[PDB]
């Protein structure tokens, strides 16, 4: 068994974190007070769930997690909430005033003053680990803390934990729920400085989740609560391999090995099905073929884009529930004869498949219906570069006029960091194009 | 009030579509870089499809299908036909073709020579034609050596295609021609064949003993108006329209345009577009597409129809601009953005059971 | 707790400020004696942003009242909620400022300003995490304008890393006390250009025209104008005073609204504006259309004469957020040309469940529009018409000012006008 | 369509199907960056206070 430490940064990171740990407790049979009746080894153990939970002598199962935010009110929810007994104070870190949606404020001005405290608290967790794998880092692109402090933290983690893997779960900005006009700046600045420090990053576009919640959960105006419950379901599918018995993606290194042959191109697309409303009075249960076919619909992707007009480098299918290999292979055969699926020439056309027999857990009284079988597909497709193109275009529009730039320079950032970051993104877009792509008539 | 942007100033068809939209009084044109449009009349090259369909509260439509280039490039069309089971290497309405990369750059040179050699041995007609999308640029020859060498002198991909030695010749004049069909595919992937086509004719008598002089061999409107003395002699602008061509077919061959030719044209159009539908359909996509295509056909003396190529950004015949452009607005645009007959189109559909 | 420290200076500043505290005290369920009598926890959740908690569960406005004569603050103290203010936070002289920026800024105001800063420090010292300051004042008089901008400069020196926000009443010949108002306002605008992060521009002629034309008040009083302003101030600060995601504090608001440091002058607006049919239900579509109607805006500038750099819209009351989003998207999608295209998604919308007293719903508009240049052009024209003849200058040179300072103020405001124009053409 | 590396346990199973074969900054440097930005904030603030002193 090898430990993983989760790090939740800023409002989005923290609130998504609270949704995930809630779901993990429900999946593992851990009560709000930390007790876990099914765990017969009191006060210790090296089971798969111990990758995410340590144990006290009193039998408390404590998340290997640190929460960090530059303002106290979101993390005060956690101190005060249903699972408050789960965490001890040293795991929750708050400042007094936030980064004001300003990467420079998060990275340089405030980050400089809190980074050593955060590393100290992380060090305390690492000292409990017999064989630390690395880190799972949750944050928004758009917030000043999620963008700026995370990139600082990622740099320092590479220094203090050089051999350790670092995965990201990143919330890509959507104007339908966004709170700052400058989020394109923050996104590109943080991507630039974090790029070399992250081994694999799962981007979730709030636009996609928002529209899935509206369309499939019939929620007229989704809240962060609706959004995060769905995000936690996807995160859980992705990390289930680290927390349950299995032979696929059983450690962080395997995520890179299976999904990322090209280091800079480390952003797999997640696709998830089925998403069914709990208020739906009559629901016909979807087959293995139907939920698998749904993995190739943009409407079910965590980022809207068109994989038909890109190339695959890798594809992983992660099932939960009543699924056997026979039905997966029958579904895949059919899908290949009907769908556009081009792999790059230097990779095999194939799928790595994981099945966990335990169907998805749902939060009691939540939006999601219990289903007999579900699947998360992780594919490294060049199509996800569409999201970088979108972001880079908005960045260009504002930067050409230097709109809002004085806010960043005012915190000690040089204007040159803007163009440097944008140049790095230009190369990233070109990398995707090289991998992915070959009037008056 | 619906909104749209124009990003191809060079398009006659969509200049007229734009003109019409404004005339409805219910469409407003924005600056070409305003993202809050309902409708994009896109640029021909590197249209940013990746930025479409991400505008909260705006249904967005564009006048190109991402991926249609597979059909609309010479080399891409050859590859698409040979590798698609629904079309296949034994497809009967497309001339034997090969993709050849200049030796200064897979490549079917040896496969071409083998087929070429077989014909040369069996006394068969052996005139092939070299051409490429990078042209205005064409070479017709019965010698493989000339064909392959002409391509090396260039730096772009080429296609060597079997030259139809037995074309249908119009009389009087003993002259060659090709048929242009305009096809509109809407956002639901309804395939609409414009009822009016045009025959782009050669005003020079066809001569099989001289491929050196290409004016009697190439029916392109530009070439005829430039290098042909008899331009406009038989018909205005070397364009014969379907009514006259039908009357000719009745008079001369005791048949009809519909029977002898259009059945095959409709078959070919539907085969091509249904083949790539899965690759390009926007049915469940966050933005929608339509596109106007220009299919080019040749007819041989046995009244067999051959596909020559598909154009992704066609112009129209002057006399037909108004009708077709109104047709575009009615079926492609107002279908998505309704305003506050006897269609001009033939909906191509067929569901044979087996 | 992100505390805001409120300052109100001079006659206009104190009359509007008093009305403002009356209005938001009613919203938070605070009675005139500082006792809480509300029925919703939403009322207290962010109450500490504007109020301190005294002994006996009393809430006291974090407010400093400043004047160079005692009259208006006497009236405030004798007014409805006058006893709610901290007695030590009344800071005043006796000689007045005579509608004279120089008296406010350099002579009379100078003698008083340190005592004001002492009270400002006392309030700041007890803040757990001070956001910054909001000042209410007029630009056309002497105390609010001259001493108000002196205060702002000294506050910036002592608190350089805190946000400075003003509600600034711009003079108009149509609703005017003295002919020197354009002098006082031109002098003050240069101060605001350099030393505030956000300035809400309230034109007295706009207020008057709303009262006369739309509200059908035959003879509007300063009292009528001030209730409009108070309602607007309540709306624009809703995001600071109640739970919310968007523009929830002064700095995040500035980062969203101010793309260039000098262009931080906002046009506010309020809906509904209804004449005494007053019981008629208002719809979201109607709120939205009126909120964006030039007639509902308070800078007397035609929005169609310029472009929006950024817009914040706040809706209050129980309503469909789905419909709000739809209606806001409609306004932008149907008049997209009036929003600069080089700041994507530059219109932000907030919804708060608690509506103003006596309304089912309301909407407040904050626009950073280049059309605000018309306001400064008007002031500049009135300034020059007098200054070219050096008319009325002796009132100022008698306090030690020289003509060169007027020349520089003039140049500064014309520079500001030019800066707006370049982004209107961008 | 070859299945490979089939692994089974009580909690589930995993395998691979192939349809077709193929054809940092040091602590010191981070420090200097953070201190350089802090220095620039100090300079800008010093300049402001000078302006206000005048
Ligand atoms: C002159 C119009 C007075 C009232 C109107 C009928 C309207 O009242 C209702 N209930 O719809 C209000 C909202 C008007 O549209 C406003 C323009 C009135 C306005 C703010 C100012 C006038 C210039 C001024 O004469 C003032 C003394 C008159 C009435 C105020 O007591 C109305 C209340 O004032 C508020 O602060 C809240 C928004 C809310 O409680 C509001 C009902
Ligand atoms: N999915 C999801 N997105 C969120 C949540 N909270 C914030 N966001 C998104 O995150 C971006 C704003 O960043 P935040 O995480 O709120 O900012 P922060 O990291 O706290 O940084 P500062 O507040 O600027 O110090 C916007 O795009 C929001 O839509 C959440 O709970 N779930
Ligand atoms: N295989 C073939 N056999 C006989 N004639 C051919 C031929 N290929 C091309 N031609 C002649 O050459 C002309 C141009 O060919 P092609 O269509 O491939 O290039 P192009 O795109 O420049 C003209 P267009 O697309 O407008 O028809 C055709 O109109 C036809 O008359
Ligand atoms: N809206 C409003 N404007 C006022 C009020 N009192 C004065 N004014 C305006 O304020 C300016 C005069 O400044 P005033 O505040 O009286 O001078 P001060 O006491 O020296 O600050 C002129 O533009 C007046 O029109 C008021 O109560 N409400
Ligand atoms: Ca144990
Ligand atoms: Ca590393
Ligand atoms: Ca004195
Ligand atoms: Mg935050
Ligand atoms: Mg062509
Ligand atoms: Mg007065």
């Amino acid at each position: 068994m090898r430990e993983c430490i989760s790090i939740h940064v800023g409002q989005a990171g923290v609130q998504i974190g609270n949704a995930c740990w809630e779901l993990y407790c429900l999946e593992h049979g851990i009560q709000p007070d930390g007790q876990m009746p099914s765990d017969k080894t009191i006060g210790g153990g090296d089971d798969s769930f111990n990758t995410f939970f340590s144990e006290t002598g009193a039998g408390k199962h404590v998340p290997r997690a640190v929460f960090v935010d530059l303002e106290p009110t979101v993390i005060d929810e956690v101190r005060t909430g249903t699972y408050r007994q789960l965490f001890h104070p040293e795991q929750l870190i708050t400042g007094k005033e936030d980064a004001a949606n300003n990467y420079a404020r998060g990275h340089y001005t405030i980050g400089k003053e809190i980074i050593d405290l955060v590393l100290d608290r992380i060090r305390k967790l690492a000292d409990q680990c017999t064989g630390l794998q690395g880190f799972l880092v949750f944050h928004s692109f758009g917030g000043g803390t999620g963008s700026g402090f995370t990139s600082l933290l990622m740099e320092r983690l590479s220094v203090d934990y050089g051999k350790k893997s670092k995965l990201e779960f990143s919330i890509y900005p959507a104007p339908q729920v966004s709170t700052a006009v400058v989020e394109p700046y923050n996104s590109i600045l943080t991507t630039h400085t974090t790029l070399e420090h992250s081994d694999c990053a799962f981007m979730v576009d709030n636009e996609a989740i928002y529209d899935i919640c509206r369309r499939n959960l019939d929620i007229e105006r989704p809240t962060y609560t609706n959004l995060n419950r769905l995000i936690s379901q996807i995160v859980s599918s992705i990390t289930a391999s680290l927390r349950f018995d299995g032979a696929l993606n059983v450690d962080l290194t395997e995520f890179q090995t299976n999904l990322v042959p090209y280091p800079r191109i480390h952003f797999p697309l997640a696709t998830y099905a089925p998403v069914i409303s709990a208020e739906k009075a009559y629901h016909e249960q979807l087959s293995v073929a139907e939920i698998t076919n749904a993995c190739f619909e943009p409407a079910n992707q965590m980022v809207k884009c068109d994989p038909r007009h890109g190339k695959y480098m890798a594809c992983c299918l992660l099932y939960r529930g009543d699924v056997v290999p026979k039905d997966v292979n029958a579904a895949i055969a059919t899908i290949k004869t009907k769908r556009s699926i081009q792999f790059v020439d230097w990779c095999p056309t194939g799928f790595k498949v994981g099945i966990n027999y335990q169907p998805p857990t749902v939060v009691p009284g939540g939006d999601l219906a219990k289903v007999q079988r579900a699947v998360c597909m992780l594919s490294n497709t060049t199509a996800i570069a569409e999201a970088w193109a979108r972001l880079d275009h908005k960045f260009d529009l504002m930067y050409a006029k230097r709109a809002f730039v004085h806010w960043y320079v005012g915190e000690g950032m040089e204007e040159g960091e803007f163009s440097e970051a944008r140049e790095d993104m230009a190369a990233l877009e070109k990398d995707y194009e090289e991998v992915g792509v070959d009037g008056e008539e | 009030m619906y909104t749209f942007v124009v990003r191809d100033e060079n398009s006659s068809v969509y200049a007229e579509v734009s003109r019409l939209l404004l005339a409805t009084g219910q469409w407003k044109r924005l600056r070409k870089d305003n993202p809050r449009f309902n409708l994009m009349l896109g640029e021909r090259n590197r249209l940013p499809f990746g930025r479409l369909g991400h505008e909260p509260g705006l249904v967005q439509l564009v006048n190109y299908y991402r991926g249609a280039d597979k059909l609309c490039r010479k080399a891409s069309l050859v590859k698409l036909i040979k590798t698609s089971p629904e079309l296949s290497e034994s497809c009967t309405w497309f001339p034997e073709s090969y993709v050849i990369y200049p030796t200064n750059l897979t490549d079917e040179r040896e496969v071409f020579l083998a087929a070429y050699n077989r014909r040369r041995e069996g006394r068969e007609g052996n005139v092939w034609i070299a051409k490429s999308s990078a042209g205005a640029g064409i070479l017709i020859s019965s010698e493989a050596s000339e064909l392959l060498d002409f391509i090396d002198e260039q730096g772009q991909v080429h296609v060597i295609q079997k030259y139809l030695e037995k074309p249908l010749l119009l009389e009087p004049g003993h002259r060659k021609f090709d048929i242009r069909s305009w096809v509109l595919v809407d956002h639901l992937y309804n395939i609409y064949l414009y009822r009016e086509g045009v025959l782009r004719t050669s005003s020079e008598p066809y001569n099989s003993a001289n491929f050196q002089d290409k004016t009697c061999h190439l029916t392109n409107h530009c070439i005829q108006k430039e290098y042909s003395k008899n331009y406009g002699r038989y018909e205005e602008g070397n364009e014969m329209f379907f009514e006259e061509f039908n009357q000719y077919l009745m008079d001369a061959l005791n048949t009809t345009l519909e029977n002898s030719i259009l059945l095959q044209i409709k078959h070919i159009i539907r085969s091509c577009l249904m083949c790539i539908e899965p690759a390009i359909s926007t049915k469940h996509l966050h933005y929608q597409s339509f596109q106007l295509f220009g299919f080019d056909f040749m007819v041989d003396e046995e009244l067999k129809v051959w596909l020559i190529e598909v154009n992704g950004a066609p112009a129209c015949a002057q006399k037909l601009y108004a009708e077709l452009c109104q047709g575009i607005v009615d079926v492609a645009i107002s279908s998505v953005f309704p305003l506050a007959p006897t269609s001009i189109f033939i909906k191509l559909h067929h569901h044979h059971h087996h | 707790m992100r505390e805001i420290v409120h300052i109100q200076a001079g006659q206009c500043g104190n009359q509007i400020g008093a009305k403002f505290w009356e209005v938001i005290s009613d919203e938070h369920g605070i009675d005139p004696t500082g006792s809480y009598h509300g029925d919703s926890d939403l009322q207290l959740e962010r109450i500490n942003v504007y109020y301190n908690e005294a002994t006996g569960n009393k809430y006291v406005p974090r407010a400093i009242l400043v004047d160079l004569e005692p009259g208006t603050m006497d009236s405030v103290r004798s007014g409805p909620f006058g006893q709610i203010f901290r007695p030590d936070n009344f800071v005043f002289g006796q000689s007045g400022a005579g509608n004279n920026w120089a008296k406010g800024h350099y002579t009379e105001g100078a003698e008083l300003v340190d005592s004001v800063l002492d009270v400002v420090r006392k309030e700041s010292e007890s803040c757990d995490c001070l956001q910054g300051f909001q000042l209410t004042h007029s630009l056309g008089g002497g105390t609010g304008s001259g001493m108000g901008t002196l205060l702002i400069s000294k506050i910036r020196e002592e608190y350089p890393d805190r946000i400075m926000n003003t509600f600034s009443v711009m003079p108009s010949p149509k609703v005017s006390d003295t002919v020197v108002e354009p002098y006082n306002a031109t002098l003050s605008v240069h101060q605001l250009v350099e030393n505030t992060d956000e300035t809400y521009c309230i034109d007295n002629e706009a207020l008057y025209d709303i009262c006369f034309r739309t509200l059908k008040l035959t003879t509007p009083t300063y009292g009528d104008l001030n209730h409009l302003v108070s309602a607007t101030m309540s709306g624009v600060t809703t995001c600071l005073r109640f739970p919310g995601q968007l523009n929830a504090d002064l700095r995040k608001l500035a980062v969203n609204m101010v793309p260039f440091p000098r262009l931080h002058f906002f046009m506010p607006g309020f809906a509904p504006l209804t004449s005494r049919q007053q019981y008629r239900a208002l719809t979201v579509p109607e709120l939205t259309q009126q909120m964006f109607d030039s007639k509902n805006m308070m800078a007397a500038c035609d929005p169609r004469h310029g472009r929006y750099l950024t817009v914040a819209a706040i809706f209050r009351g129980r309503m469909s957020m789905k419909e709000v989003d739809e209606q806001m998207l409609n306004v932008q999608n149907k008049n997209s040309s009036y929003f600069v295209e080089w700041i994507p998604n530059n219109v932000k919308t907030a919804v708060c469940d608690i509506p103003p007293r006596g309304l089912k719903m309301s909407a407040t508009f904050i626009g950073n529009s280049t059309a605000i240049q018309e306001l400064f052009k008007r002031i500049s024209e009135q300034f020059t018409a007098m200054f070219r003849r050096k008319a009325f200058l002796h009132w100022y040179t008698g306090e030690g000012m020289d003509e060169m300072e007027f020349t520089e103020a003039e140049s500064n405001m014309n520079d500001l006008v030019s800066e707006y124009q370049q982004y209107q053409d961008a | 369509m070859e299945v490979i590396e089939l692994n089974k346990c009580t909690s589930g199973q995993s395998f691979e199907v192939i349809l077709k074969p193929p054809s940092d900054p040091s602590l010191e440097e981070i420090q200097k960056k953070l201190e350089a930005a802090e220095e620039r904030r100090k300079y800008q603030e010093a300049e402001l206070l000078k302006h206000l002193a005048e």
